[PDB]
């Protein structure tokens, strides 16, 4: 009859299709080219004018639906897949933009914890969405979300970009056109998400122990291989520094905070009955995840911190599996949200229509009243 | 061995001390441990880095602030054994622990093994002569001086209410829950990450909790404020950026009433006070509607007495003569009563010495608390 | 033909007429979820039933309907018994007769709203309301002897001589088993393993229902307790978790034998039987003490037949011969004597109708009843 958009917005990327697609037809990055422009501008930010915020998700909706959807979607509905505390200031800028400029017929602001769950099939599970600024986890029991028992520390795909921009910094060998080290003070984002895909290789717990001991009074440094760069100045990039960026996603000393503590923290706050399932249903999501060799250090640190007094009082023995989705880590919440909208025509009514809107005033946020 | 016995009010957010007979307590701090976050090579023998009291306030940035308590129960006894080691030490009172006997508060219903672990302390590492623990409830009324009446109270840790009436404390009347100051800071954390301005670390959650004391009022018709747009007021941190706080701010406190926002269930602040009243016998009730005394710092949120007394209102029998009493001083009310009871020659009757401790042990203290 | 639907406060319990053990076996409770402005996955209901509820716990508020053998919440009450015909058993209430139970010195208003709603809202063809203690008579097999039952609702006592109910010597109890667990929830709390929320209810039921027994001298079992280790038995949870306690296996139940720890200043179980039979008639006192029938799932903890044996014999003259009738099948008595009375060609002529209901109205059952 009538197959359903799906947007899934982000900072660094955004994962946009049609729903009942294995998989999105495209995933152009967030940031938008302007006329007369240095640099180009991010479309999803927080904190900022509102006038302007209108105008650039214009900007931004108006070059996707022509080169993604090639259609109008005023025919069919949209499912705009929204990470949950996305500020209500971005969401509210969102319900304008869709309703007032462009006249869409229905919207959509599902979380993306529960459509990730929903890739799976099955009703109960501890989620990890690791994307671009933040690292949240929101376990799920039975469909509902658990909000309370939450976590999330600023450790994301940023958090490592500025690692990597000072640690290269502090050591670099760039080529002539040989020495001259420090001699641009910055270097571009794109460059260093290039950097971070195919350089970056991720260590296991034993190696991530022995580069924390060697931080505070060296083995296994290799490999390393140079990054080509524009303009020929080549820079001839190290191998203990690339592991020494990765590891600071999971530091634990002095803050008591990293990814594999977070999942600990979460299942601390959830209740005892819940627990179990949760432990046994450990599911994996976002765009640091896709990184090489991820999951075992993952799963290997969350181990190792259950072996640890602090956590064997209340966990203690448990068998944490790890059910990884069909589709890629960084693409399952968009998967999710295709499901949930291609599917049932009937689960499009409980969301927000323009007849709701315009008399009401809002999409009802987790709020009071 | 009679000195002038020591006052120690506990609290998981604050903690107090002085002297006995005084009118305020001149040594107030908030209760955490602070360690350096770059730490040193060795992870055992620390030098240089604990701060407690003023220098961790000062110092909030350098620090990773950690509360060895939690609602009303101590998790991390090794901080608790340095913070009372400080309170004693030459920084502080500039007393030994030898000479003074020794005045403790605990919440009610909290586990008897911290109890006993707390006695321990006082009486093996520090050589205390007597010690003597009591409830929050007992000492309000000693401090407003009457003997009647229900102690709602709401500290950081825990938020109970224990009717008494002419001197006589209820024990199956006792309601207790785990939502308190903490956790109100804990949901407006949650909520400033729906306005934009997330926090994380330890010593960045005390500017939540330095927003909540500032900014932060409670409607009367909460589903009326939600219909409403709000204002979007302001406020400055400590660094220099402007805060838009905006719905948050009423937001947040409005979880003492409504738990539900939470996802775990609790009775709440207003049914906690009815209830209590309510379990108790039928001829007491009416005299402990119109003695409700409140106290602890969460009490202090604006219109929180009048939403209070609107719950009362609503679930309480018509036509009564509802009494919400709330002394000027409601953080040290608790303290104030110590002072006063330390100062009462009957005190020596009820403390345990470290003579009976050590010929009975536990049961001797478990009998004279109860 | 009939139908026998035992609705108890905890398990309620339901089958077919003339059998041997009910089929509808499960808690009633109605576990509504954490309502929040985030959506649910894939559809999900609105408030769950039974085994429903209690296989999904962790979130959903649990809320009994019945409360001490007196329906507070109608609509949940009905929800149950919709659960129970449609769902479980598997047939239509038109088709069937019903018989029901309720406790004795019930209110007169509820055996009226619990016909108008079988014949109303159900249509049910013939109803009947029971006591529960003339049925665990009944399936015991005797005509003669006292009944004290007790379930999680309501203790009481039924003296019965040659089928001849004393309606006057009948003595309803406020203890019950769920006092019993709210009793055991609060000493856990005193030795640091606090159950607030009401998932964990049904845990520390769990446990009372697995490790607690009646002592048969309470001293004698705390002097023990004290001394040696080895009665200190460890359960573990859904969750990982496993805990350890010593004194609170025999003091959970000895609340029925002791009411001043619950604080309800009433006579114990024991002595609740004795004043029963007193009451009687002087002649037939002997065949009350020699058939003293238990009935329920509060006598199913272990040695309370002996603890019965013991303060009966205490209580009454020293030339009576005491004797508890205590069978392997006391759980579900209640429901076997409603089967063996649903057989019988008697019943037939005792049952309410249709056309007599009309005739009538709700206030045609207090003459059927007794």
């Amino acid at each position: 009859e009538k197959t359903a958009v799906v947007i899934d917005l982000g900072e660094a990327f955004t994962k946009c299709g049609f729903a009942g697609e294995t998989g999105p037809r495209c995933i152009i990055p967030s940031v938008i080219k302007k006329a007369g422009m240095p640099k180009p501008i991010k479309v999803v930010q927080y904190n900022i004018n509102t006038e302007e915020l209108y105008s650039y998700l214009k900007e931004f909706i108006h070059i996707l639906y022509f080169r993604h959807l090639l259609v109008n979607p005023r025919d069919r509905r949209v499912v705009v897949i929204e990470s949950v505390l996305c500020p209500s200031h971005f969401r509210e800028t969102l319900t304008r933009v869709l309703f007032k400029y462009f006249e869409v017929p229905s919207v959509l602001l599902a979380p993306s914890h529960l459509m990730a769950l929903l890739t799976l099939g099955i009703n109960s599970a501890m989620v990890l969405d690791c994307g671009y600024r933040e690292s949240l986890v929101l376990p799920i029991y039975e469909g509902i979300p658990v909000l309370n028992c939450w976590g999330a520390l600023p450790l994301g795909g940023k958090a490592l970009h500025k690692e990597l921009e000072t640690q290269l910094l502090e050591q670099c060998t760039v080529d002539t056109g040989q020495s001259l080290p420090s001699v641009m003070g910055s270097i571009p984002e794109g460059v260093l998400e290039d950097i971070k895909v195919r350089t970056c290789f991720v260590s296991d717990l034993t190696r991530g122990l022995k580069i924390q001991a060697a931080k505070f009074n060296r083995p296994s440094p290799p490999p390393n291989v140079d990054y080509p760069l524009d303009g020929e100045k080549i820079l001839h990039v190290l191998g203990s520094i690339r592991d020494s960026v990765v590891e600071i996603l999971f530091e634990q000393d002095n803050e008591e905070k990293s990814v594999a503590t977070l999942i600990l923290d979460s299942l601390m706050q959830c209740p005892i009955d819940t627990r179990k399932q949760l432990a046994e249903n450990l599911v994996i999501i976002g765009g640091t995840s896709m990184l090489p060799g991820f999951l075992h250090r993952l799963l290997a640190e969350i181990r190792y911190l259950v072996e640890k007094p602090k956590y064997k009082k209340t966990l203690g023995t448990k068998t944490f599996r790890i059910h990884t989705p069909p589709a890629k880590a960084n693409c399952v919440a968009w998967l999710g949200g295709a499901i949930f909208g291609a599917l049932q025509d009937i689960l499009g009514s409980r969301s927000v229509s323009k007849e709701y809107y315009n008399q009401t005033g809002r999409i009802p946020d987790w709020c009071s009243l | 061995i009679a000195n002038q016995p020591v006052v120690i009010d506990n609290g998981s957010g604050v903690i107090k001390a002085g002297f006995a007979g005084d009118q305020i307590p001149k040594y107030c701090f908030p209760n955490y441990v602070g360690r350096p976050k770059h730490v040193r090579v060795m992870a055992g023998a620390l030098e240089g880095d604990i701060f407690i009291g003023p220098k961790a306030e000062e110092h909030r940035g350098l620090l990773s602030i950690r509360y060895p308590m939690e609602h009303g129960i101590v998790k991390d006894w090794n901080d608790m054994e340095r913070i009372w080691q400080y309170v004693y030490s030459k920084e502080q009172l500039q007393t030994f622990s030898e000479e003074h006997p020794v005045l403790l508060t605990e919440a009610p219903l909290n586990p008897r093994k911290n109890r006993e672990r707390a006695a321990e302390v006082f009486f093996e590492t520090f050589n205390v002569p007597a010690l003597f623990i009591s409830m929050q409830a007992v000492l309000s009324l000693y401090a407003t001086g009457r003997t009647t009446g229900v102690v709602l109270d709401s500290g950081d840790g825990v938020t109970h209410a224990v009717p008494i009436y002419e001197g006589f404390a209820m024990p199956h009347s006792i309601m207790r829950i785990d939502i308190a100051g903490r956790d109100v800071s804990r949901f407006l954390r949650l909520y400033l990450r729906k306005e934009g301005y997330d926090f994380h670390s330890s010593s960045e959650f005390e500017i939540v909790k330095a927003i909540k004391e500032r900014a932060c009022y409670l409607s009367i018709n909460p589903q009326k404020d939600e219909t409403l747009e709000t204002e979007k007021a302001q406020y400055y941190l400590p660094d220099g950026s402007t805060i838009e706080i905006g719905p948050s701010r009423f937001r947040a406190p409005e979880l003492l009433f409504r738990p539900d926002l939470i996802g775990e269930e609790s009775e709440g602040i207003h049914e906690v006070l009815v209830f209590a009243i309510q379990k108790s016998d039928m001829d007491l009730r009416r005299t402990l509607f119109s003695n409700i005394v409140l106290s602890g710092g969460s009490t202090l949120f604006k219109g929180f007495g009048d939403r209070l007394l609107s719950e009362v209102k609503k679930l309480a029998p018509k036509d009564v003569k509802i009494r919400i009493s709330a002394p000027q001083e409601r953080l040290y009310s608790t303290w104030i009563g110590g002072s006063i009871l330390a100062s009462l020659d009957t005190f020596k009757k009820m403390w345990v010495s470290k003579k009976e401790y050590e010929e009975d042990g536990a049961r001797s203290i478990h009998r004279k608390t109860f | 033909a009939a139908l026998v639907v035992d609705n108890g406060s905890g398990m309620c319990k339901a089958g077919f007429a003339g059998d041997d053990a009910p089929r509808a076996v499960f808690p009633s409770i109605v576990g509504r979820p954490r309502h929040q402005g985030v959506m649910v996955g894939m559809g999900q209901k609105d408030s769950y039933v039974g085994d429903e509820a209690q296989s999904k716990r962790g979130i959903l508020t649990l809320k009994y309907p019945i409360e001490h053998g007196i329906v507070t919440n109608w609509d949940d009450m009905e929800k149950i018994w919709h659960h129970t015909f449609y769902n479980e058993l598997r047939v239509a209430p038109e088709e069937h007769p019903v018989l029901l139970t309720e406790a004795p010195l019930n209110p007169k208003a509820n055996r009226e709203k619990m016909t108008q709603i079988m014949f109303e809202t159900f249509n049910t063809p013939a109803m009947y309301v029971a006591i529960q203690a003339v049925l665990s008579l009944y399936a015991s097999g005797r005509t003669t002897g006292i009944v004290m039952d007790s379930g999680d609702g309501v203790t009481h006592t039924v003296p019965i001589y040659e089928g001849y109910a004393l309606p006057h010597a009948i003595l309803r109890l406020d203890l019950a088993g769920r006092d019993l667990t709210d009793y055991l929830m609060k000493i856990l709390t005193e030795r640091g393993y606090s159950f607030t929320t009401t998932a964990e209810r049904e845990i520390v039921r769990d446990i009372k229902e697995k490790l607690c027994y009646v002592a048969l001298d309470f001293e004698q079992e705390m002097a023990t307790a004290a001394s040696s280790s080895s009665l200190e038995k460890s359960y573990e949870l859904p969750d990982g978790q496993v805990i350890t306690i010593g004194n609170e296996r025999f003091r959970c139940p000895e609340a029925l034998f002791q009411p001043s720890f619950l604080g309800m200043e009433s006579c114990g179980i024991h002595e609740t039987t004795f004043n029963s039979i007193m009451k009687c008639d002087v002649d037939i006192r002997k065949d009350l003490y020699a058939n003293t029938v238990l009935s329920g799932g509060t006598t199913m903890y272990p040695g309370i037949a002996d603890r019965m044996q013991k303060e009966i014999t205490a209580l009454a003259p020293s030339t009576m011969k005491i004797k508890i009738i205590a069978p392997p099948e006391r759980k579900y008595s209640v429901w076997i004597g409603g089967s063996i009375l649903a057989s019988l060609s008697t019943f037939q002529q005792m049952w309410i109708s249709k056309q007599e209901y009309d005739e009538s109205g709700p206030s045609i059952v207090h003459r059927k009843c007794f």
